[PDB]
């Protein structure tokens, strides 16, 4: 990203965040 | 969570007649969505996929310019003979609901938290009367003043509410390129809530509204014309364009089918028929067994 | 496995035709950590006599049934010390397990989707006036879903598998567990004006039988354990 | 500290509206006086420090304190029941229910105040000043004044007494959002000569 | 020292002019013990819910005032989720901090003794038939004392301070703090049926005052907080 | 001075029944406010609070675009049958006074040491004369020139004073963006004085005025249109923003209640009623035993 | 403590019923540091026949009092050789040590406000005129609140206790002593025409009292001792 | 903060000043 504020949420988009966890909602079970 | 820039490769399978393995069945009363491999359903060959992943990530997906509000106002005098008050100014209570691109993205999850971007483009025009010459777009002063909830609003152009000595507040002219800013993540909340399943207030009166978030009293955008009326009139139209950044979003929604019909709630009239009606959401065919585009040779 | 046992303080319940444990989202009800702490006054967290099995009234699954929904905590908001503590304060906080029972012959067919679904706002159809108090707080007794097919809202019964779920599919299953944790912006609620978790009881199969098998008295119960509750702003009864 | 305008009433004038008027009760358990915790409204805790600056402000969090002086006579005992009550519903009549709520009771000596903490109790991290009093990210609740025995005092000493209420912030004390403040107006430039 | 100050979850207590605290035959309440314990099922102890103050309606003192007592559990059997958790549990078991004010002018004479007698069985004066449920249990309203000088018994208010007592002279203080423990033959009880403290306040010398001071409405006041409380039984209120 | 960015943590406490320990008792008369603490009047939880305190820095409070000023005149031509003076230009007095918002924010304090940004925005509009077709607004340059006390002024706007060779003067148009500049600290003293409890001259007449101070002797802006006289009219109205920056302020004050009714003085007449009534700062309430808001159910 | 004596050259005050000594904003007069002087010529310090206490006159504190106040350097510039060094000097610095009496039997009631305002600008009602030399420079006199709820100003009572203040309740206390540094922006000033201190003593509690206390008479005496002066610019006297 | 200028005061804000001492204000006694 880049910034040119003091302010850290005046900066650009965060976009690299590539993690994944569709267990939360495909496998939302105790046993597997 | 692992990481994943690029989409699952493909690995090499043979064939399998194995007693005690039967991948392609499954129990869907667990909740559990089928973990049925490619491989262990067909025979595969090993594909090496490059195909990247950033371009479903919800910063990209809900981090993109949206109309979000367009109010106009008649730029003229207001004053008649009996009042003075001068009225080239509007009033917007903010909100992502009176546009349904926008709106319906955000209702895909429950809960967001994001640092907004607003742009807002302003365009004159000059009003068909009787008998006036063209004689072109004057460079307006305009002033877009951010009202908190609680603060005095202005209910004229020459109000003294517009020092915006405290008030965020910024001028910008029509030729000037539009005005831009970032507001923070402002709920007294972790994150907005775009559902609401509750009662703003404390009291139990028809006039509590269902479905209004207290956390959501998302305050004011007051915009004027800083320049004093002119001889002539303009109507001035505000387009305001609304930008999530740094988005997180949790618990995915059934996206809305039914059209919007207000932005206090989420009630629906719907279609007089399929696709989109309360009893018919995807279109009809004739039968279970006919193809609306069966290929014919 | 199917065989199951929920024990909650004085509470047990058995089944021996259970799917799995759905932990909505695969959380696990926790208490309010100091970090995430907002209320400074101590908080009352009884432990036994609130995280508790409540069962609730039992519907009758007809043919044509169309679907019935228990929003929470309003559905425990008057039973028990779970709610002489929502009245007594006002502040609340709490987990849910929600156990969801219908029995049939095994020559019985039907199919129930069970699903909590977090903030369902109720959209109403044909008007443009919010649903009033009466209409959505209805507690223990429930609600019946005018239109499940978009599940009284703009929304699909397709789509709501998003949503923590289970089925009850009378070949396979006769109970459905779903582990609900604190589901919110904030870190507790007013209990008596915000319901945080919607658990909804549809008929995606009808219920069914053959000759003399029609028309069975089958009927749908509902049991809710609070977990890991706790409760702030202690003050008289409201 | 500041003094609240408890006294907030039409046949106030003045200072005598910074200062809550007390006597001895021929009656048991009674209610004194109360104090609408809405800074945002036009309340006791409105003409305060608290109140001012943080009326060019739109949320806020943390506990308050209030701190009463007994300004009787040094012959002049009483025990007083002073209770803050979480919003919900009604604002408390009868001690009976008050104290269920956060409360101290306050007996007149050698220390002349008493402070109550109004703790932070608010399920969202910040609440609003806003122009709805009954909204759940409003109100703060209420703080009710009882009489825990009675005010005694002997015939020389006056039976009528004054008690001071003093609002202030504590060091979790935030304000959050700025804004200009309603309090203060305009019509015009100010000119050189009124 | 004289200035005291008791917190107790919500509540807070001052008083400028205290004597001390009496800790009733110097105990402090604790929780039930392990090896003490007879009922298995898992306690509640809410700890701040309970324990705190509780204050009672007052009461007048009259020059002729023979006496008022309050029977614990009792008298808070109905104040707050104390009341809601007993109503709630079969068995309880709890300790008690009593405080009691009075204030007077130094004008003013009297004094009170506040005595907390265990197991205070009410002997009844004229016949020989036991006091009946209603003459017995008063709740937050309390009793009188027909003869304070026997208690209500046939026993002597001379004799009286064997139990855990102070006393209220106006000369000196104004307020008395008596802590109680848990004061049984068993572990629990049921709090419906059998009190076990009898917090008695009885004048010794008549409150009085001279020229221009008689006749002052002097009310006393009873402040009750439940120490270590502890329910068991979960059922349906009763 | 302990460094507070985030707000108190909050300490557990338990039950307490000490002897000569009074925590919520205290002596008012002392001047010092009570330092009760949460925890030793209520049982409290363990909470640790990031909430920061960034937002109530003086430098916050008070490092916000004020309007401090707002002159309009008529830009045209002046010249008459007699006089020949153009007069398409205004002198203000340099004050924070004229606008309430700012003053009173900054009368909060007695003293405060702040160098200053000003922002120029101005803003033009055709007159509405007998018959004059709107023929757009012209890009004129505006000369904004400070005038330090004992310099001689510019009383027309074809005046010599305006070589500004000494004076600090800025040339800006209409279209481009505001002109904005830093103005120091520039009291003779060590801080500004918002109150000044004492008379300015040496001499005791009627003529030297109270509250007046020597010290804020602040100077003029003289504000000219460079460009002569159009054919016709326009309406040029100059909005002048003030930013203090590098604050510092001393001896925090009573809030002002009244309305202000001039510059030279804090004089005041007051509401007819509550709020802000001279005998009722605070609206009415029945009783000291009703709630205006109570909620029922 | 409560007992105090302040020795202030020859003079010397005691008082057995005090609050403490209120340190305006923390500071100690202190002399003109050189980093901080501006005239060159030498000062002269004293230090014995001006840093004492001056006690001025007393005011009546009626039932209806609105309040007094005294402006200093104003107060004391006619007033031994304090005065004289003013009148000689074109400069002026100094503290000031306010100490404010007012005594009543412990049967009369009241509360006053000393407050020390750092430039109390007077604002006036009704008039768009400033106040006049007269009105406002009263010197030992010192001066009346027309409108002690707005402070002679548009401000509020309510919030004059940002300033440096004490109280004088008469329960507690019968003296209240402050003490002013100097207060302004400019190390010096001439005492002739700017007041940097206005201390106001306010009754928010009226004087009070019972049967045949009534109507006691009951002075208000101000001592003002100069602390740490010194004076500059030696001429002929003003 | 930021300069471009020769000139110390024609910096930007200077927000960076989170010391408190309400002892001046709430405290103010000699003797604590």
């Amino acid at each position: 990203q880049i910034n040119f504020y003091k302010d850290s949420y005046a900066a650009s988009a965060s976009k690299q965040d590539f993690s994944q966890d569709p267990s939360k909602f495909t496998e939302p079970v105790a046993e597997a | 969570g692992e990481i994943v820039k690029t989409v699952a490769n493909t690995v090499e399978s043979e064939i399998k007649a194995e007693l005690g393995v039967i991948p392609s069945l499954n129990a869907v009363e667990t909740g559990a969505t089928s973990n049925t491999e490619p491989e262990e359903a067909i025979q595969t060959r090993t594909v090496i996929n490059m195909h990247g992943t950033a371009e479903c990530l919800v910063e990209n997906f809900l981090g993109r310019s949206a109309l979000v509000c367009m109010r106009s106002f008649e730029y003229k005098n207001h004053s008649t003979s009996t009042s003075s008050i001068q009225k080239n100014f509007f009033i917007w209570t903010l909100n992502t609901r009176e546009l349904v691109q926008i709106r319906r993205k955000m209702e895909l999850f429950t809960y967001l938290r994001f640092d907004t971007e607003i742009t807002i483009v302003p365009t004159l025009r000059l009003f068909s009367s009787s008998n006036v010459s063209f004689s072109g777009l004057p460079n307006l002063t305009l002033q877009a003043m951010y009202v908190p909830t609680g603060a005095r609003k202005p209910s004229s152009q020459d109000s003294f509410e517009w020092q915006s000595a405290c008030n965020p507040s910024v001028f910008f002219k029509i030729n000037d390129p539009p005005a831009r800013l970032t507001i923070p993540f402002m709920s007294i909340n972790s994150a907005y809530a775009n559902f609401y399943d509750g009662f703003a207030g404390f009291e139990k009166k028809a006039t509590v509204l269902y479905g209004i978030n207290p956390a959501n009293t998302m305050g004011n955008l007051c915009l004027r014309v800083v320049n004093s009326y002119q001889p002539v009139q303009y109507t001035l139209t505000v387009r305001v364009y609304m930008k999530p950044k740094h988005i997180k979003a949790w618990a995915p929604r059934a996206p809305r089918t039914m059209p919007y019909t207000n932005i206090l709630n989420n009630n629906y009239a719907g279609r007089s028929a399929a696709p989109n009606a309360p009893t018919a959401i995807v279109s009809h065919r004739s039968t279970i067994k006919t193809m609306p585009n069966d290929i014919n040779l | 496995d199917r065989v199951l046992q929920l024990k909650l303080g004085n509470s047990s319940i058995v089944t021996q035709e259970a799917a799995n444990i759905c932990c909505a989202y695969g959380e696990w009800p926790t208490y309010l950590p100091d970090n995430e702490a907002v209320a400074i006054d101590k908080p009352t967290q009884p432990e036994t006599s609130t995280d508790r099995f409540y069962t609730l009234k039992s519907k009758k699954w007809e043919s044509n049934s169309t679907g019935w929904w228990w929003k929470l905590p309003d559905a425990l908001n008057q039973i028990g010390m779970f709610g002489q503590n929502v009245q007594y304060h006002y502040l609340y906080r709490s987990g849910f397990l929600c156990h969801v029972q219908c029995n049939a012959t095994k020559f019985h067919q039907g199919t129930l989707l069970i699903v909590a679904i977090p903030e369902h706002q109720i959209g109403k159809k044909g008007t443009g006036t919010s649903a009033s108090f009466a209409e959505v707080m209805k507690g223990a007794e429930g609600g019946v879903f005018e239109q499940p097919y978009l599940l009284d809202d703009g929304t699909s019964l397709a789509c709501a598998l998003v949503y923590p779920h289970q089925w009850i599919n009378l070949r396979t299953n006769n109970s459905a567990t779903i582990v609900l944790p604190w589901m919110n912006s904030a870190p507790m609620d007013f209990a008596l004006r915000h319901n945080n978790w919607t658990l909804a009881v549809i008929p995606v199969c009808p219920l069914a039988g053959g000759t003399g098998n029609t028309n069975t008295y089958v009927p749908i119960t509902i049991s809710i354990a609070p977990m890991c509750a706790e409760y702030n702003g202690l003050r008289n009864a409201i | 500290e500041s003094m609240m305008e408890i006294n907030n009433v039409n046949d106030a004038s003045g200072v005598e509206r910074l200062r809550v008027q007390i006597s001895a009760q021929s009656d048991m358990d009674q209610l004194l006086f109360n104090i609408p915790l809405d800074i945002q409204l036009e309340g006791p805790l409105r003409n305060t420090l608290l109140g001012n600056i943080s009326r060019y402000y739109t949320h806020w969090s943390g506990s308050l304190e209030m701190t009463f002086m007994f300004c009787g006579s040094f012959m002049t005992t009483g025990k007083l029941i002073i209770c803050y009550t979480p919003p919900g519903g009604s604002s408390p009549t009868d001690r009976m229910q008050a104290m269920l709520a956060t409360h101290v009771v306050w007996d007149f000596g050698l220390q002349s105040s008493i402070t109550i903490i109004i703790p932070w109790i608010s399920g969202s991290h910040y609440r609003m000043f806003n122009t709805d009093a009954k909204a759940i990210n409003a109100n703060v609740g209420y703080v009710t004044c009882f009489m825990q025995t009675n005010l005694v005092a002997p015939v020389g000493a006056a039976d009528q007494c004054y008690i001071v209420g003093m609002v202030a912030a504590k060091k979790d004390f935030n304000l959050r959002l700025m804004r200009d403040s309603p309090d203060i107006g305009q019509s015009a430039i100010l000119p050189e000569q009124a």
